[PDB]
């Protein structure tokens, strides 16, 4: 019971710039002893969610003095006054009023860096690989900034070829780069009949420099 | 030092059983209440039920009170949380909390402190180990100054694999990315940055395990012999 909304569903903010996550509830978190149970939860990339802020207000040990509960009625807020690379994150809010305690849907926080360029590494398929029939070529894409990039896989001096998978990382929280990882898999035919593979890094638009690359046979 | 350890990634087959545990140490088990918590896609965290290990009452949200039971063992300080007639819609990571909250009356809040979390997954598909390829550069050399290495944990099924370095004697640099369900089947490489005073001569190993399969695989990453 009670409904708790999220507002935005994510946000971008410039390292040093502030940010205000909002969170309405559908009924009122005023109890009996006039206490209002509403509590704010973090969760960074990679651990659990950890208790930040509670009765609304309270910073809880080890908080720092950025951070800013805030509400009344059903309107709540958590204002961050200067934002630093750690605060990246996904933060819930929950009221603890009425027995089924339940949260919002998270509001995922993006720390947003000047631009950066990656660094590009090719792999050939490896000899074990080969053996079974089948041709994975690995380009490691990684520390870049902003997110969507560009890859280019050019087999043979022409375009792409058996189809490309892509995955990249959270940011890190410490510098706030990304990291990805290109892979084409072709058959063993397929990887047999070209010699030059290439991978190729557009950062955003424009002709795709940053490239890496390998001769088979020749190696 | 409060610590909340938390049992391991468990893949079940539908309407089946399951019992997580929850072993803590650091503070006194039985004098504070144990919260469990499900975070699934979509869903999105939904708080389960609570238990207090010194007088072992405990309290159930409505939408769980028939498939979750918790119980402690005053011992082993360990709490456990049971799901019983598993379904495709219980599939999602469970954790465990010392909360730190008190009464309405005390109004005091004791640091929380969360377990690492477990992974369960609901399905009849059959496991499938991994296949590890070693994957070395060539050519011209590359990565002159640090190299990058990698590992490519290929076509397995159920999720987590547990990728590391020189079994964690190599932590700094290395890079895991994200499995990506292809043919029901999973895919998923890490690379590991080391200068090249290591590289040539030192060895370095990928060392994957995949717990549903109880499967440990080791692989010297050699150089180019052609
Ligand atoms: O139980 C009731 O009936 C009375 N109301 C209360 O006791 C208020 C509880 C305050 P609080 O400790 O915030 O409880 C809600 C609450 C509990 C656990 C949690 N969690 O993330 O684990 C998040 C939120």
């Amino acid at each position: 019971d009670i409904v708790m909304t999220q507002s935005p569903l994510t946000l971008s903010v410039t390292i040093g710039q502030p940010a205000s996550i909002s969170c309405k509830s559908s009924q009122s978190l005023l109890y009996s002893n006039g206490k209002t149970y509403l509590n704010w939860l973090l969760q960074r990339p990679g651990q659990s969610p950890k208790r930040l802020i509670y009765l609304v207000s309270k910073l809880e040990s080890g908080v720092p003095d950025r951070f800013t509960g805030s509400g009344s009625g059903t309107d709540f807020t958590l204002k961050i006054s200067r934002v630093e690379a750690a605060d990246l994150g996904v933060y819930y809010c929950v009221q603890g009023t009425h027995f089924p305690y339940t949260f919002g849907g998270g509001t995922k926080l993006e720390i947003l860096r000047a631009d950066a360029a990656p660094t590009v590494s090719i792999f050939p398929p490896s000899s074990e690989q080969l053996t079974s029939g089948g041709a994975s070529v690995v380009c490691f894409l990684n520390n870049f900034y902003p997110k969507d990039i560009n890859v280019k896989w050019k087999i043979d001096g022409s375009e792409r070829q058996n189809g490309v998978l892509n995955s990249w990382t959270d940011q890190d929280s410490k510098d706030s780069t990304y990291s990805m990882s290109s892979t084409l898999t072709l058959t063993k035919d397929e990887y047999e009949r070209h010699n030059s593979y290439t991978c190729e890094a557009t950062h955003k638009t424009s002709t795709s420099p940053i490239v890496k690359s390998f001769n088979r046979n020749e190696c | 030092a409060v610590k909340l350890q938390q049992s391991g990634p468990e893949l079940v087959r539908p309407g089946t059983s399951v019992k997580l545990s929850c072993k803590t140490s650091g503070y006194i088990f039985t004098s504070y209440w144990i919260h469990w918590l499900k975070q699934s896609s979509g869903q999105g965290l939904e708080w389960i039920a609570r238990i207090y290990p010194g007088t072992g009452g405990t309290y159930y949200n409505e939408k769980f009170k028939g498939k979750a039971t918790l119980t402690a063992d005053k011992s082993s300080s360990t709490a456990y949380m049971q799901l019983s007639s598993l379904k495709s819609e219980d599939s999602a990571v469970y954790f465990c909390t010392r909360w730190g909250f008190t009464t309405v009356r005390e109004n005091y809040y004791a640091m929380d402190y969360w377990g690492q979390g477990t992974l369960v997954t609901v399905s009849s598909a059959k496991t499938t180990p991994p296949s590890v390829y070693p994957l070395a550069p060539g050519s011209a050399a590359q990565t002159n100054s640090m190299v990058t290495l990698g590992c490519l944990v290929k076509g397995y099924f159920p999720e987590p694999v547990t990728v590391t370095w020189n079994s964690g004697s190599l932590s700094s640099g290395v890079h895991t990315f994200p499995a990506v369900l292809q043919s029901d089947l999973y895919t998923l490489s890490s690379s590991v940055t080391v200068p090249s005073s290591p590289r040539p001569s030192e060895t370095v190993t990928c060392n994957v395990a995949h717990p549903a399969s109880s499967t440990k695989v080791d692989k010297k990453i050699v150089p180019r012999d052609c």
